[PDB]
RNA sequence: GACCUCAAAUCAGGUAGGACUACCCGCUGAACUUAAGCAUAUCAAUAAGCGGAGGAAAAGAAACCAACAGGGAUUGCCUCAGUAGCGGCGAGUGAAGCGGCAAAAGCUCAAAUUUGAAAUCUGGCGUCUUUGGCGUCCGAGUUGUAAUUUGAAGAAGGUAUCU
RNA sequence: GUGUAAAGUUCCUUCGACGAGUCGAGUUGUUUGGGAAUGCAGCUCUAAGUGGGUGGUAAAUUCCAUCUAAAGCUAAAUAUUG
RNA sequence: CCAUCGACCGAUCCUGAUGUGUUCGGAUGGAUUUGAGUAAGAGCAUAGCUGUUGGGACCCGAAAGAUGGUGAACUAUGCCUG
RNA sequence: AAGACCCUGUUGAGCUUGACUCUAGUUUGACAUUGUGAAAAGAC
């Protein structure tokens, strides 16, 4: 049927919890590296570039 | 106006009032000098209908409680019995001047 | 059919209730159909406004007293404190409401004080009125530019005084006199004539 | 998720776990409430004493607005101050300036005298109030105002 | 005006003149076809008030219809139901008949649109009424703008949807709390009031 | 049978009530004597 | 020779019917089913049957809601609320006012002497710059067609002389 | 631009027409959450002019509040197995 | 957290002060009574397994009941013509 | 050939009747359709 459940509600504090936990993450390398990014080569995360 | 408090007799905030001008539509019951001029032909062109006849005889009689009592009965509600024999005795007051 | 510990329900679905079930999968798509109205009637009518300016009045019910909010039009009373019959204002996006009243002043007040506002900001274009002038002005949101806002709470600090009867018995009286007043006065009205 | 329910975990065996004897049937028992007072009264009058007959008056066209009432306690009464002002005010107030706490402002209808006010002398305006609740205002030095 | 005497004597329809009037009137009526063209008005106060004018394509007919209820129309009275449901006589047409009036003058003029119609007569076994019709393909109506707004094909056969004033009393189409039930039309609140509603953030 | 009449059925044949019928009987029932104001043989003069 | 009523014509010009099915406006109208039986009830003011529309329909500018310090045409969503209530008060059933939003838009007749002027309108004919304009002749119409007014008003006489 | 034409505003005076077998009542049937009766319909009775309706318990008496029926048109937000 | 004796709020029964629209008010003190109460809050929200009720309701299964239609090419009976 | 006899089921159906509850029809009364007179008995 149609009327089955298809979205699903989030508190919306523990979704930026875990924006904010994700975020956190990206600026660790081991993470990074088993995540399966090829970032060995970068010196340090996070990894800032200038606004040009 | 209203007592200021919540609770008793005339309860509710206390406002400034304001004069406020009636609404045309409140109007409706009264009475014109055009219908009323209308009406009083017609009455005389049209007459009476015969449970009007039947219940001028009863107040004649000088029986004023049949009157309401049939009056109610023809008409429907105790109210308009009222009116109706209020109507029809002055019809009485009118035939001996 | 009942059974073991258990709140007893009320579940309504003993009609053919599945040929009338709504599901709104269109929630989104309606959300950015009814923007891209706004969008193009605003754009229609620039740089006119899109709402008319609305009246303040009280909320009716005990409940919602305290609570004041946006209503249909202003009173004929209303505008013509201003000086504006009722058929000019619906030209210049002011609402009319021929059905409300003011009995009291401050409502009444509160109207004239917004149309005054809104009459001081109105610049009304006629043929003298050029082009330059006219992409000037910007398309002002009317609602929030005079919004509705709720009078304040009183706080801060006073003085304390203190009467000789009790709120509690103040109100413990007042029902009193509101519950017996019919059968005292009654007993007042057949003593009097009889005396 | 239907990978975590014992309807997986019956799979092979004959009779999902209803049992041969018992052979879950349609509706042995009834729909619903049926036989609350016949053959379901052992469950009902345990679990739900009260279920049958009527108890009081009926009230036509009853509007919930009408008895719109919330009640606030003394001891929470300190919260409806503004909250940068209330260590100020706790310790300024006194019989010529005392704080102004208007509660049906802020959704109450009646002051209930559950608990302790500060030592500070406060003016308190509401609809209603309790026996008890002025009592304990008046005796820090405050008033209660009412209003409506 | 004439019309203010004719509205104040047509209320009168117990005294001698009115009952003269409409005892002849019933007889003439109860000798034509039940259905016929009326030459002109017999009430123009009352045609006026409900919207008549005196101008080409505004068309008159008359018709009688039978009073009484509705008796069930099974074969020997058998129902084959629940004794609930086993009523044959005294019941009652949910339509008055001044609907049926209109609906069968409308059927019979079919290029016409019905506009209104009222009370004319009365006997144990008729009510008469007259029908006030427009025509939408005349130029006197289609070019009146009082009157333009009936040639839209929105109100193709209006009294056949209950659209007239007889029609609209029936249907319960009126204000207030007296009509919850059919204020917006009862089929259409019935339907909303028992239509499950569900978002996709489900509450 | 008795599906076909008032009269019908039974394991003997006979009619088992009386066959002078009401004029106020239905249609249906109005099998037999209607209405009869006597029956029997007649004998005399009338 | 008019009028009223009623006819006829292959008279001049039009119009209706039938189709479609998802939604829409009404009429008519079950039983299976639930009540562990069953008749009120429920299923359901549902299916089937009948009439009538549109791009939406219907509703709609209060003979409203309220009982407040009052709101202010209609419609929809959220809530009110599985509530007030209805019910072999059993099984079951069940709205509305307020409040937040979407959208917002207002109006037309009848009832009035133009009465110093039927000022109104269909049609025919001619003509043109033809969804129509102009001229003209019949007809309709005083048992009332135009202008003027619709209760929020408004009218008839004066007005500041203003827009 | 036939603008002595039309229309708009303020103030003063006198006025101010407002829909009937309808409203309403009884009864019957049906329907509604509407309960001494919610709407609808049949039949009987049948109005008035500050009158009429409504104010969710029947009735009489006294007030109060609120609208203005029995005639009419109208976009949008709403529906959509075609 | 547990057992136990109290205290506070509402219902019920009793008592009945100062006072009065003299019939209201209800101070105060009692009662083997009563509540889904108080006595330094614990809830709201999302998700999962299991259990419950309404739904086709784990799957297949009646004899029946209803609404609207189609058949007298067989056959039953009357009629008309052979 | 999911016994047609028998029993069970809160499963039916054909038929009957002084079963329970109704019903078409029919009959009886009132009111309406429904007006115009006369004589005699009654009541204010
Ligand atoms: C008026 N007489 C009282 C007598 O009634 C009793 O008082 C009870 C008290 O014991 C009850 O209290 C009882 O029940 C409550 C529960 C209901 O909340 C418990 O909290 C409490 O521990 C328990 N003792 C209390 N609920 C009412 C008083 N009248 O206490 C003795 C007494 C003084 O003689
Ligand atoms: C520390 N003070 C405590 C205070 O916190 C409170 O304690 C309650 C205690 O009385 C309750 O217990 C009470 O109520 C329960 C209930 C089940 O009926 C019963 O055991 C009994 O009536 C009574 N002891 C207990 N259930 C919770 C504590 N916090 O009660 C007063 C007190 C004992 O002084
Ligand atoms: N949809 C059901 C149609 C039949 N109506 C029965 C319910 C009617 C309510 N009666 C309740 C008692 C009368 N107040």
């Amino acid at each position: 049927k149609t009327w089955r459940r298809w979205n699903v509600k989030v508190n919306h504090n523990e979704k930026r919890y875990a924006t904010a936990s994700a975020i956190a993450a990206s600026a660790v390398t081991s993470l990074v590296l088993a995540r399966g990014h090829r970032v060995e080569q970068v010196k340090e995360l996070p990894l800032v570039v200038s606004n040009e | 106006a209203k007592s200021g408090i919540a609770a008793g007799v005339n309860k509710g905030r206390k406002t400034t009032a304001k004069e406020v001008a009636p609404k045309i539509s409140y109007r409706k019951g009264a009475s014109s000098q055009r219908t009323v001029f209308v009406r009083s032909i017609v009455k005389e062109v049209a007459g009476l209908a015969p449970y009007e006849r039947r219940l001028i005889e009863l107040i004649r009689n000088a029986g004023e409680k049949r009157a309401k009592k049939l009056a109610k009965k023809r008409l429907g509600t105790h109210k308009r019995a009222l009116r109706k024999v209020e109507e029809m005795t002055q019809v009485i007051a009118e035939s001996r001047r | 059919a009942i059974s073991k510990n258990l709140p007893l329900l009320n579940n309504h679905f003993r009609k053919h209730w599945q040929e009338r079930v709504r599901v709104h999968f269109d929630q989104a798509g309606k959300k950015a159909s009814r923007r891209q109205s706004r969008l193009r009637k605003a754009a229609k009518i620039a740089p006119r406004p899109i709402d008319a300016l609305r009246p303040v009045v009280r909320a009716p019910t005990v409940k919602y007293n305290r609570k004041v909010r946006a209503g249909r039009g202003f009173t004929l009373a209303e505008l013509k404190a201003v000086g504006i019959a009722p058929k000019y204002a619906r030209t210049i996006g002011i609402s009319v409401d021929h059905r409300r009243q003011n009995k009291s002043q401050e409502t009444f007040d509160a109207n004239v004080a917004r149309l005054q506002e809104y009459k001081s900001k109105l610049v009304i274009f006629d043929k003298k009125t050029k082009a330059s002038e006219v992409a000037s002005f910007e398309q002002v949101d009317v609602s929030a530019t005079f919004p509705v806002e709720q009078p304040a709470p009183e706080s801060g600090l006073r003085a304390v005084e203190v009467p000789e009867q009790t709120a509690y018995r103040t109100l413990r009286l007042a029902r009193n006199e509101k519950k017996y007043k019919g059968i005292r006065e009654k007993r007042a009205k057949e003593k009097a004539e009889a005396e | 998720p239907t990978r975590l329910t014992k309807t997986r975990k019956h799979r092979g065996n004959v009779s999902a776990g209803k049992g041969r004897i018992g052979k879950h049937r349609k509706h042995p028992g009834g729909r619903g409430k049926a036989g609350g007072q016949h053959h379901h009264r052992t469950n009902l009058d345990k679990y739900h004493p009260g279920y049958f007959g009527k108890v009081g008056m009926r009230y036509f066209h009853k509007q919930q607005n009408h008895f719109w009432r919330p009640e606030i306690n003394l001891d929470k009464l300190w919260t409806l101050v503004d909250s940068e002002k209330k260590d100020e005010y706790l310790s300024k107030s006194s019989a010529s300036a005392a704080p102004v706490i208007d509660t049906l402002a802020h959704g109450y209808g009646k002051v209930l005298g559950k608990g302790r006010l500060p030592e500070v002398p406060v003016i308190v305006k509401a609809r209603f109030v309790s026996k008890l609740a002025e009592e304990k205002i008046r005796a820090v030095g405050g008033v209660v105002e009412l209003v409506a | 005006g004439a019309y203010k005497y004719l509205e104040e004597l047509q209320r009168k329809k117990q005294s001698d003149v009115m009952r003269f009037l409409y005892r002849v009137r019933c007889w003439e009526y109860r000798q034509k076809n039940v259905i016929h063209r009326a030459s002109r008005p017999s009430r123009p106060d009352k045609a006026r008030r409900l919207g008549y004018k005196a101008k080409q394509g505004f068309v008159i007919y008359r018709i009688r219809v039978r009073r009484g209820g509705r008796k069930r129309p099974v074969p020997k009275g058998a129902t084959y139901g629940k004794p609930t449901n086993q009523g044959v006589n005294q019941l009652k047409y949910q339509k008055s008949l001044r609907s049926t009036a209109e609906e069968r003058v409308g059927r019979r003029a079919s290029n016409l649109r019905v506009l209104n119609s009222y009370w004319v007569n009365q006997d144990s076994t008729y009510k008469y009424f007259e029908v006030i019709l427009v025509d939408p393909s005349h130029k006197a109506i289609r070019r009146d703008a009082r009157y333009n707004w009936i040639v839209n094909p929105v109100h193709k056969h209006r009294e056949a949807r209950g659209l007239t004033s007889a029609g609209k009393k029936s249907r319960g189409i009126n204000k207030g709390h007296l009509f919850n039930k059919t204020k917006a039309g009862r089929r259409h609140t019935w339907k909303k009031h028992n239509t499950l509603s569900l978002w996709r953030y489900r509450s | 049978n008795p599906v076909d009449h008032p009269h019908g059925g039974g394991n003997h044949q006979h009619i088992g009530k009386a066959s002078t019928i009401s004029r106020g009987a239905v249609s249906g029932q109005k099998a037999g004597l209607i209405a009869a104001r006597r029956t029997g043989l007649l004998r005399g003069t009338q």
